[PDB]
Parts: structure tokens; C-alpha cells; sequence
RNA sequence: UGCUGUGAGGCAUGCUGGAGGUAUCAGAAGUGCGAAUGCUGACAUAAGUAACGAUAAAGCGGGUGAAAAGCCCGCUCGCCGGAAGACCAAGGGUUCCUGUCCAACGUUAAUCGGGGCAGGGUGAGUCGACCCCUAAGGCGAGGCCGAAAGGCGUAGUCGA
RNA sequence: AACCCCGGCGAGGGGAGUGAAAAAGAACCUGAAACCGUGUACGUACAAGCAGUGGGAGCACGCUGGCGUGUGACUGCGUA
RNA sequence: UCUGUUUACCAGGUCAGGUCCGGAAGGAAGCAGCCAAGGCAGA
């Protein structure tokens, strides 16, 4: 659903380059 | 052994803050803090903060066990003081200052 | 009429590094290089994650000053100082003291 | 109360302006004194 | 009216003898939860004589 | 700090400082400060005193948050209503809207702002300016006048 | 001034590290005075005045029973 | 003498996860969760 791919893809993605 | 906690640049005046730094010269830093919590002032929870800084270093720097520590030297210097303007009535007008304080605790198992 | 170059070896007159010999990397305008091995210093570096770059203490090699250093004759073992001349139609470096080319 | 300066636009600029200077010999001469001074802006210009 | 003479640190020092602050004596220290607290004032908790009569 | 000279002074030396100083006899002086309601900066004093800008007025619940009398949400209360409302011209020039931050600024706190930083935002054949036409008034080819600069004015050309 | 710690992902601070030195930390050479403090010695709550000077007890600290140092109860004279 | 409740590291046991030694066999210090337990309030 939306606040999964919100949730974990920003989470995984965003822990990696900031 | 001793261990220092600084903040400097505080508003407050010298002179507001020495109040409350006289309140707690000389006991253990647990009465202390007690006294500082329900004391009301501003400067107190600036003390109050600075107190507790400066127990955190102790600990965790030199390894003292809190119990033993106490308050043995606090004492509030003059700071940098800045200038404003409020304009008074028929034109003149008045160099305001701002006033700060260097608020330095300092405790010690001995 | 620039005497010392890039690639050249060099030793070290001046410093902590004196005595020591290496290679040029590169110069700034300022009259000063850059030499391998020579001058290292421990430098802080904040953690960058857009670089990747991780924290820690980098050796990084700081830049000398180019009085201090001298063009290492590799004959004679000795710091040299450097020399020109005209030799085809062209501006060649000399070491004073064999006086021989580069 | 009514302070005195009551602030206009064109006014300003038939007054003042680059032009109202340059019509003169002694406005001339103010930009004159100005260019010699080495002023950041000469008369009032938006 | 304005003072004629510029007053010594000294007076100074006198008139704020006064001004010294009193540093409350007694934490009470409630029954049931044992937090300290003042006198007739509800805990941080909102305990007061041994009761949870806030629930916050 | 100690010693020494009749005095302005001198010598020695502990700490601080971290690179310039200068015997002797001469030479030249921006050569010695407590006053000048002296000039600049700094810090006092009154004093934690007066004051916090309309006597239209606040109360509670919840939210956010390190911290909420003041911010957002809801609910009652109260004031303006020929204005304390709505639209322009002037004048200002980004103050507009969003996110984010709280040092300084805001006469208190401020999580809020007309404050800071970043982004966005102003869409015209018919609304204005421009443009066409002139008023008072201005400039003014020739021209008249005036020691010089310049003054007046014709044809004109500007000026809402 | 990597990293650790208190704090509000603050301010500021404390360790750590660089450096000859960080009482060199960007509010940064040297860091005087006024002005404000914390600590220690001494004196001060029956005492009248340009606040010192002359005399002077005690107490404290240095010395080797005396000599310095600080303080100055009490009294002579004393209107910048 | 029993009930609730709490009590991060610095009483104890189990010690998941992870981590040290070892090629492997396995040990090991021990965070967290649990249980005594430190208590206390009520009885
Ligand atoms: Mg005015
Ligand atoms: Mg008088
Ligand atoms: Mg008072
Ligand atoms: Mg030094
Ligand atoms: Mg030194
Ligand atoms: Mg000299
Ligand atoms: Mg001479
Ligand atoms: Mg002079
Ligand atoms: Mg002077
Ligand atoms: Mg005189
Ligand atoms: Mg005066
Ligand atoms: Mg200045
Ligand atoms: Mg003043
Ligand atoms: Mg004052
Ligand atoms: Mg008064
Ligand atoms: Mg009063
Ligand atoms: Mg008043
Ligand atoms: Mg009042
Ligand atoms: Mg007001
Ligand atoms: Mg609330
Ligand atoms: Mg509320
Ligand atoms: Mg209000
Ligand atoms: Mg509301
Ligand atoms: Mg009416
Ligand atoms: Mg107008
Ligand atoms: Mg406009
Ligand atoms: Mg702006
Ligand atoms: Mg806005
Ligand atoms: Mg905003
Ligand atoms: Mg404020
Ligand atoms: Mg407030
Ligand atoms: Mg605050
Ligand atoms: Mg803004
Ligand atoms: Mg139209
Ligand atoms: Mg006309
Ligand atoms: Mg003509
Ligand atoms: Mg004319
Ligand atoms: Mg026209
Ligand atoms: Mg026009
Ligand atoms: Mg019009
Ligand atoms: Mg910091
Ligand atoms: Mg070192
Ligand atoms: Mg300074
Ligand atoms: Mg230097
Ligand atoms: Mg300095
Ligand atoms: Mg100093
Ligand atoms: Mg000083
Ligand atoms: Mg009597
Ligand atoms: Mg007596
Ligand atoms: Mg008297
Ligand atoms: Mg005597
Ligand atoms: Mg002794
Ligand atoms: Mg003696
Ligand atoms: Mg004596
Ligand atoms: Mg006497
Ligand atoms: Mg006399
Ligand atoms: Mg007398």
C-alpha cells in the first residue's frame, strides 16, 4: 500500500545517502 | 577532584542570578537539585541546567560516584552586555543594556 | 624559470622533515608544494553521506614552503641548488655544483 | 500631526531629478561636485 | 529630586542584605508513589496524599 | 616584590609574555595631564527602582512541544460595525503564500510573527500607465535684451 | 577541534585529538585600569564628622624567644 | 507472614539478539525479556 512504500522506501533510501 | 560546568553569554543579570546561586553553595548536589526545581525564578532552571551538566561530567568524565558530590564553588561573573535604544517621550532617548552572565558551577566528591 | 617541478625528487632542508627525501606531487601558486611522505598532518574530517565519505582522523599531507626544500642531486647524494642555461635553443636546469643537465 | 515631509514621487523627480540638475549651470555643477566626491548614486533616481 | 553623591558599593551592599531568598526547607515525600513535593501541592504524577487523583 | 638616590627616578629579580631591546656621549623634539560644563571608548550610580503604549475582557477543554496566560483547534464570554468592515489612489517595495528555525529582533514567554533561511507567487485588444488633446506652468530654433554667466519671449515643443 | 558526554537534533560547556602552546578555539597576539565577583586572614552590630596621620593592644601568617607581612580595638591632632 | 507495584549500567540466575577466541569441536563477557530479589504501601 502507500504509507508502505512512503514508510520503507525513504527509510532504506533515505538512511543511505543522508 | 574537581569538575567544571560553564554557560556563558546567559540572559540574565548578573545580579537576578547570584540570588539563586547563593541558595545552594555548599550542599550535596541531590538537595540541591531539589532546591533549585521548586525554587521559582528563571535563574533557576538556568542553574539548575548548568548544575546538572556539570554532575554528567563528573561522572562520566573523571568517574565520580554522584552521591559523594557537592556544590563547592558556584559563582556568577559579569558577561558581555549589549547596547539597544528605547526611544523616550519629546525625542531623547535611552542606550538600553542588555545585561548577560558567565554562571559557573563547580563540584567535588571532596 | 621555475626550479623546482613537478616529479622532481627533493629533500627536505627545513622542519620536522629535515633530511627527508621524496616526490613532488603538484605546486600552488603561492610558493608552495606538496611532497610525498613529507609534512603529514592528522586532520578532523565531519562525516559526509552525499561523498560517502566516513569521519575519522585523515593523514593528509600538508604543503611546505619552496625555499625549504632542495632539488636532491641523485649523483652526488647532496641538496643541490638549480641553475639555468641555453642549450639547443632551449631553457635547460643545471645542478650547480657537477654542473650537469636534467 | 502633519510631520513635513509628505513624500511625492514626481515631485521628488521634477525637483531633484537627474534631469531638473542637468538643465542648469548650477545643477551642473552640484553633479560636479558630486562626481568629484565619488558619491554611490548623485541625485534621486528610483 | 536625584541623588547628590555617587553611593559607595558599600550602601549598596547594605540595602541588598535584605534581598536574599529563602530556600524552602521541607520536601514532603508522599506515601504511595514516595516522589518529593511540596507541602499540600500535588506530585508530578498528580499523587496527593497517597491518592492518584489526577490521572496525569 | 626587594634594594638605592635630596627629587623627577634608577638597579635587581619571582610570575606573565613569546620577539624585539639598547650602554656611553651627543643630536632633534607631536616630551610628561586630574581638572578645560575638554574630545573618543569602556564601566559605574540611582536600582533590580520607574516604566511594559488607550480601563474593548476574558474563561475553560484538547493539540503541538524541552517548556503554553499569549500558538493552532473547539466552546462560551466581550468590543467595533458611516468601522476597529470591504475596494482603490498616493507612499512603501516582497512585508504576499508555504515549509523550516528561535540567537538577535517583538517592551514578558513565544512552539508564534510584518524576525531569520530556503522555495513559490503578480498571466489583460476591452482595468490603469503608455498613447491622442490641451490647462496653469515649464523649456524654447530664429528673435529682443543683457559686463560674462544669463533674462524675456515667437514658431514650436512638453505638462493632468 | 574526528569521536564520547550534559542539553531542546539548541545555546553553552566538559573530556578526547591537532599543535611548541587551545589560560592560541575563530566572542581567537600581548590583555592594563575603572567596574563586578568567589575564597582566605583580620576588624565591625553603644557608635558621631574630608576617613587619614601620630601612638597603640590583640589576632593571623611568614621566619630564626626576637624580625618581617596583613589587620587596627582604643586614643592625640585633623573642615578635599 | 501474603497482594499490587515498580528498580536502565554499577545485587544474582537464565541469559534471546548481537559480539570475543577457534579452520572445526565448542566455550565465553553479558545488554534486553523472565524469575527470584531491593524493597516498601496495603493487610
Ligand atoms: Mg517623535
Ligand atoms: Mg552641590
Ligand atoms: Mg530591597
Ligand atoms: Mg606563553
Ligand atoms: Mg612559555
Ligand atoms: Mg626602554
Ligand atoms: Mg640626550
Ligand atoms: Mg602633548
Ligand atoms: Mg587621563
Ligand atoms: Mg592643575
Ligand atoms: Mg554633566
Ligand atoms: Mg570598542
Ligand atoms: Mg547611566
Ligand atoms: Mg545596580
Ligand atoms: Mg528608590
Ligand atoms: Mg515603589
Ligand atoms: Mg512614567
Ligand atoms: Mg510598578
Ligand atoms: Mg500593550
Ligand atoms: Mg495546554
Ligand atoms: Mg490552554
Ligand atoms: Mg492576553
Ligand atoms: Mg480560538
Ligand atoms: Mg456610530
Ligand atoms: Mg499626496
Ligand atoms: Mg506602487
Ligand atoms: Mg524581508
Ligand atoms: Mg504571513
Ligand atoms: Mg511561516
Ligand atoms: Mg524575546
Ligand atoms: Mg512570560
Ligand atoms: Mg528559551
Ligand atoms: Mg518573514
Ligand atoms: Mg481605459
Ligand atoms: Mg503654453
Ligand atoms: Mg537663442
Ligand atoms: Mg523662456
Ligand atoms: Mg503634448
Ligand atoms: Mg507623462
Ligand atoms: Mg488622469
Ligand atoms: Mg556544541
Ligand atoms: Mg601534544
Ligand atoms: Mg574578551
Ligand atoms: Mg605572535
Ligand atoms: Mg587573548
Ligand atoms: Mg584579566
Ligand atoms: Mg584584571
Ligand atoms: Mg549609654
Ligand atoms: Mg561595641
Ligand atoms: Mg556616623
Ligand atoms: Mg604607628
Ligand atoms: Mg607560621
Ligand atoms: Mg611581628
Ligand atoms: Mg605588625
Ligand atoms: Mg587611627
Ligand atoms: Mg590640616
Ligand atoms: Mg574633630
Amino acid at each position: 500500500m502507500k504509507q508502505s512504500t512512503l514508510a520503507l522506501l525513504l527509510l532504506l533510501l533515505l538512511l543511505t545517502p543522508v | 577532584m574537581e569538575t567544571i560546568a560553564k554557560h556563558r553569554h546567559a540572559r540574565s543579570s548578573a545580579q537576578k542570578v547570584r540570588l539563586v546561586a547563593d541558595l545552594i553553595r555548599g550542599k550535596k548536589v541531590s538537595q540541591a537539585l531539589d532546591i533549585l526545581t521548586y525554587t521559582n525564578k528563571k535563574a533557576a532552571v538556568l542553574v539548575k541546567k548548568v548544575l546538572e551538566s556539570a554532575i554528567a561530567n563528573a561522572e562520566h568524565n573523571d568517574g565520580a560516584d554522584i552521591d559523594d558530590l557537592k556544590v563547592t564553588k558556584i559563582f556568577v561573573d559579569e558577561g558581555p552586555s549589549m547596547k539597544r535604544i528605547m526611544p523616550r517621550a519629546k525625542g531623547r532617548a535611552d542606550r538600553i543594556l542588555k545585561r548577560t552572565s558567565h554562571i559557573t558551577v563547580v563540584v567535588s566528591d571532596r | 624559470a621555475a626550479k623546482i617541478r613537478r616529479d622532481d625528487e627533493v629533500i627536505v632542508l627545513t622542519g620536522k622533515d629535515k633530511g627527508k627525501r621524496g616526490k613532488v606531487k603538484n605546486v600552488l601558486s603561492s610558493g608552495k608544494v606538496i611532497v610525498e611522505g613529507i609534512n603529514l598532518v592528522k586532520k578532523h574530517q565531519k562525516p559526509v553521506p552525499a561523498l560517502n565519505q566516513p569521519g575519522g582522523i585523515v593523514e593528509k599531507e600538508a604543503a611546505i614552503q619552496v625555499s625549504n626544500v632542495a632539488i636532491f642531486n641523485a649523483a652526488t647524494g647532496k641538496a643541490d641548488r638549480v641553475g639555468f642555461r641555453f642549450e639547443d635553443g632551449k631553457k635547460v636546469r643545471f645542478f650547480k655544483s657537477n654542473s650537469e643537465t636534467i | 500631526m502633519k510631520r513635513t515631509f509628505q513624500p511625492s514621487v514626481l515631485k521628488r523627480n521634477r525637483s531633484h531629478g537627474f534631469r531638473a540638475r542637468m538643465a542648469t549651470k548650477n545643477g551642473r555643477q552640484v553633479l560636479a561636485r558630486r562626481r568629484a566626491k565619488g558619491r554611490a548614486r548623485l541625485t534621486v533616481s528610483k | 529630586a536625584v541623588q547628590q553623591n555617587k553611593p559607595t558599593r558599600s550602601k549598596r551592599g547594605m540595602r541588598r542584605s535584605h534581598d536574599a531568598l529563602t530556600a524552602v526547607t521541607s520536601l514532603s515525600v508522599d506515601k504511595t508513589s514516595g516522589e518529593k513535593h511540596l507541602r499540600h501541592h500535588i506530585t508530578a504524577d498528580g499523587y496527593y496524599r497517597g491518592r492518584k487523583v489526577i490521572a496525569k
